[PDB]
């Protein structure tokens, strides 16, 4: 499974190779609303839930629901080449993604259906995007080892940063939109300042690859997984590992909190995803 | 403790005041000698 | 006229420069800085600014008080 | 760090030497540069508002 | 009065004695009860002796110890030249995988040499190859006087 | 009953121009319809600052805290350190210690230590090279501001050093009706605890906004690395136009905050330069105030300095009444004759002052 | 007045911390000067 989405406690979501868009919920784990659409990597949800956002390697951007027929929508050559994540803003009606043939796009939600608005040409293959909980800011990863940040209203080249020594791949940003967080391949995740690019922690762990790393939105607090079968999370004031987890097997691929108090899926290479929960 | 801080105080001052010393007289010694000197050869020629 | 306008005691500042056409704050001032930009897009206007001894020493005080009388 | 403390004799810790020292150099010589410092003036600003 | 002062350094087959006033002593008999000492034939370091008496002095001083240490060999004593007075220590310590963690032991003091004279203790009729002069009018100015 | 002021106006003005002047000086009502009267922490700790700096000038202050008597002793100067407090920078507090300096007793190596600069105030490399040439008109030769560790707006931590060692007489008095021919336009820009690509994004915008002119345009970069970089991050950019056919300059500078993008803080000191050196005549308008200092304690005769119609507001109005109600010198507005350009020249005898202050 | 030697150096925490940091700099380069088997 290639990522992971999650309703705020109801359903949640698993995203493969096949297609397997397999829509579960937490009490009875019978995948709802199985079909098959291709070679997926990332989504996300609508806020409301039963409606699914999923991008793919090919081409293609494609939208799903979970009551009426599987496909309604889809886009292919949004981009001519791989696309690697999407977002929707903090409110649910614009979608940013990123690609491979150096550029980001915006769409916009219309009745059923998407329209383009607005692409944006990078110097570099950008692979990750992240957009702020209240669209004051979005952060693309360029493999270029850079972070770039972007304003909302005006897309005015905000913040550009640098210092991984290896394509960053996954970003997060602060809950009240205070400080991101960035993490590459080296091992090093890196707690960033936000009004100028100051590095606070350019701290290490998950002793192989780190794969994607997630914020605890209710306080500063954030969980990250490995490559090496282990998700530990961190608090944002200390600095310090205060859990290890250690019970995957393998490639630890995805992970996403759940915002009603911060509660966790996680998903690995064994084909098991779990559920983290408080104590 | 007032004995040790007035006697580094007077010896840090001393020193000084050799650098000081030190440093104008050898630049009186050798930005004069040097227009000295070139009197002196222009002298002794005629 | 302004010589007198700046040393009458009675008005204020203000009205004697509204009349004629706070310094621990520093800074000189300045206008809307959208509006002083699209003015100056272009900047040529500012193109007209833009492109013995003894004897010596009497000669630079003599013409000290030679000025000072010219001007008085 | 055993030797910053001292102990004696039972029925333990008098008193810090290093820490004794610390206060006791720091407080006479700030004593010093306030005496070196207002020596020779005579402008002093009253006591407060 | 049960403060040392005085330590004499003789080696005594016809050579060099030195004299030593030891100022601030603590004796761990009166204050720590960890155990026994480590006793292992040590390693010395010694700071900022350049002088020619700074070399004389650390040539007699450590020439009384066991001859060639071995890497394991914990304790190490320090002499620190701190303006004309020689202040010892001796520690022992491990390696952390941070760096190393000392751990203070055995004696303390600081020693001025104040005599260094060519025959053995008991003439007194030895040539004086260096005292100290504590009353010429540059005294508190340099050091090694 | 000898001389009343009202107000904290110029106030920095008022107490360094009695201590000049040897004048004793009553200040009332410092803001005193205030839910906070009288004297603010920053300005207490300027007066002990000159208490300090001189000898002799006793300071008193009422129960109420919003009246200051002055009598002024000597400027002994020399040697000292200073602590600021965190409410202002180093620059308000240097920026009078600038023109009370050079008549003093012994040199004047005095150390700044607590926040460089803000916005409302002056930047060190402001002061730097806008108001250390103007004194090197005016008649110094050996005057310096040795930035030893910069700080930051909200934690500071920097340190400067004032050091002037130009004993000088008296400033000798300036001639100036010529507008300056300028002919290079250079500038720095600093940057502390940031990424160093901050400072390019500034350097850019502002030379591509100030690119399409056929001025030498030298804007250089400055990363502070180490315990030089103050303990917040911050970053900012100030910009001179020197003339060097007679040594004249004038300035703007700004420091970046939360959100302030590069590209715009170099556009904004860019249009402000722009708009100081097209306001201005002579001399700059924020330099204005030193220049009419020094030439009103010039030599016993009439100097003359070009301004022009935009110079005259109300600071400039607040500054000639302050230094008519100090020491009674009505300044002469001449008009050039030339009515292109509606310039003042503005002739100032100076008071026959020297220091008094040197052995002999 | 004036004083004929400097004073007895009392030992301050500062003064062992500067001790301390020099010989623990000192073995973190292993630089003690020893005898040799020779």
């Amino acid at each position: 499974v290639r990522s992971i989405d999650i309703s705020d406690d109801n359903k949640l979501l698993a995203t493969a190779s096949n297609g397997s868009l397999k829509i579960w919920n937490i009490k009875t784990h019978k995948c709802i609303r199985t079909f098959e659409c291709g070679y997926a990597l990332t989504c996300k949800f609508l806020p409301g839930g039963l409606l699914v956002i999923l991008g793919t390697r090919n081409g293609e951007l494609q939208l799903f629901d979970l009551a009426s027929s599987s496909l309604l929508d889809t886009i292919e050559d949004a981009h001519d080449a791989a696309i690697w994540s999407l977002d929707l803003t903090s409110d649910g009606k614009r979608l940013v993604t990123g690609s491979a043939d150096k550029t980001v796009k915006f769409w916009d939600f219309k009745v059923l259906k998407l329209h383009h608005d607005t692409t944006l040409e990078l110097t570099d293959d950008i692979l990750c995007v992240r957009v702020s909980p209240d669209d004051r800011y979005l952060a693309i990863s360029l493999l270029d080892n850079t972070v770039k940040v972007f304003f909302l209203d005006s897309m005015k080249f905000y913040l550009s940063l640098y210092g991984h020594k290896l394509p960053v791949l996954s970003i997060d940003i602060s809950f009240d939109s205070k400080m991101i967080i960035t993490s590459s391949a080296d091992k090093n995740i890196k707690i960033w300042g936000l009004d100028f690019g100051d590095c606070h922690k350019s701290l290490f762990a998950h002793q192989d690859s780190i794969m994607n790393v997630k914020f605890l939105p209710q306080s500063h607090n954030f969980f990250s997984c490995s490559k090496d079968a282990v998700v530990k999370y961190w608090d944002g004031e200390k600095f310090e590992c205060i859990q290890k987890l250690y019970a995957h097997q393998s490639e630890v691929w995805a992970l996403a909190v759940a915002t009603d108090g911060g509660f966790v899926v996680s998903s690995s290479h064994d084909h098991s995803i779990r559920i983290w929960e408080e104590t | 403790f007032e004995a040790r801080q007035r006697i580094e105080e007077k010896n840090k001052e001393s020193s000084d005041y050799h650098a000081k010393m030190a440093h104008i007289v050898n630049t009186i010694n050798t930005e004069e000698g040097a227009e000295k000197n070139k009197y002196e050869r222009e002298r002794k020629l005629r | 006229n302004i010589g007198k306008l700046i040393y009458m005691d009675n008005i204020s500042p203000e009205e004697c420069i509204r009349r004629w056409r706070d310094l621990e704050k520093f800074v000189p001032y300045f206008d809307t800085f959208e509006k002083l930009a699209k003015k100056w897009k272009s900047v040529d206007a500012i193109k007209e600014r833009f492109l013995t001894w003894y004897e010596l020493q009497k000669a630079k005080i003599s013409k000290q008080l030679e000025i000072n009388n010219i001007e008085y | 760090n055993p030797f910053e403390i001292k102990a004696a004799r039972n029925k333990i810790a008098v008193g810090k030497p290093g820490i004794s020292k610390q206060i006791g150099e720091e407080q006479r010589k700030r004593a010093f540069e306030a005496r070196k410092m207002m020596k020779n003036k005579r402008g002093g600003v009253i006591d407060k508002r | 009065r049960g403060v040392p002062t005085s330590l004499t350094i003789s080696h005594f087959p016809h050579g060099p004695t030195a004299q030593f006033s030891l100022h601030n002593v603590v004796m761990r008999h009166d204050i720590i009860n960890a155990g026994n000492q480590s006793e292992v034939n040590p390693h010395l370091i010694f700071d900022n002796f350049t002088t020619a008496l700074g070399k004389r002095v650390v040539c007699i001083l450590k020439h009384l110890f066991n001859a060639g240490p071995k890497k394991d060999s914990e304790r190490v004593i320090t002499f620190a030249n701190r303006g004309d007075f020689i202040s010892v220590r001796q520690h022992v310590y491990v390696r952390t995988r941070e760096g190393v963690e000392i751990a203070e032991v055995g004696p303390r003091f600081e020693m001025r040499l104040f005599e260094l004279r060519l025959g053995t203790l008991e003439n007194k009729d030895a040539d004086v190859e260096w005292q100290l002069r504590r009353f010429i009018r540059t005294a508190n100015k340099k050091d090694y006087l | 009953k000898y001389t009343t002021f009202q107000g904290s106006q110029n106030f920095r003005l008022r107490i360094v121009l009695a201590t000049l002047s040897g004048k004793p000086i009553k200040i009332e009502k410092i803001r005193s319809g205030d839910l906070n009267p009288g004297l603010k922490d920053y300005e207490v700790s300027f007066l002990r600052l000159i208490e300090s700096v001189t000898n002799g000038s006793v300071i008193e202050i009422s129960y109420t805290g919003t009246t200051v008597i002055y009598r002024p002793g000597i400027i002994v100067g020399g040697a000292s350190t200073h602590i600021c407090p965190s409410s202002k920078p180093v620059g308000y507090f240097v920026e009078p210690m600038l023109y009370l300096a050079p008549f003093s007793k012994k040199k004047f190596s005095i150390l700044f230590k607590g926040i460089t600069a803000s916005h409302n105030d002056a930047g060190i490399e402001a002061i730097k090279w806008g108001l250390m040439p103007v004194m090197e008109k005016f008649g110094v030769r050996e005057c310096a501001l040795h930035t030893l560790k910069r700080g930051s707006p909200p934690l500071g931590g920097g340190e400067v050093h004032l050091v002037v060692d130009s004993l000088i007489a008296q400033p000798i008095t300036m001639h100036e009706i010529d507008r300056p021919i300028i002919s290079s336009i250079t500038g720095v820009a600093y940057s502390t605890r940031v990424s160093p690509s901050l400072v390019n994004r500034m350097i850019d915008g502002a030379k591509k906004v100030l690119k399409n002119l056929q001025c030498e345009v030298n804007i250089t970069a400055d990363v502070w690395r180490g315990e030089n970089s103050g303990k917040s991050p911050g970053w900012g950019i100030t910009l001179v136009a020197q003339s060097k056919q007679k040594g004249w300059s004038y300035f703007a500078e700004d420091i970046g905050d939360a959100g302030s993008i590069p590209e715009e803080l170099g556009e904004k000191v860019a249009c402000q330069l722009l708009e100081e050196i097209s306001k201005s005549a002579a001399v700059g308008r924020n330099q204005l105030p030193l220049a009419i200092v020094y030439m009103v304690i010039g030599k016993e005769d009439i100097g003359r300095l070009r301004i022009n119609k935009e110079q005259i507001d109300e600071r400039f109005i607040i500054l000639l009444r302050d230094i008519k109600k100090i020491f009674n010198t009505e300044v002469f507005l001449k008009p050039v004759d030339e009515a292109d350009n509606e310039d003042m020249i503005a002739t100032i005898k100076g008071i026959g002052f020297t220091n008094t202050s040197k052995k002999i | 007045f004036d004083r004929t030697a400097k004073p007895v150096p009392v030992i301050t925490s500062e003064v062992t911390e500067s001790l301390e940091d020099m010989i623990r700099r000192r073995i973190q380069d292993s630089n003690f000067d020893d005898l040799q088997r020779r």
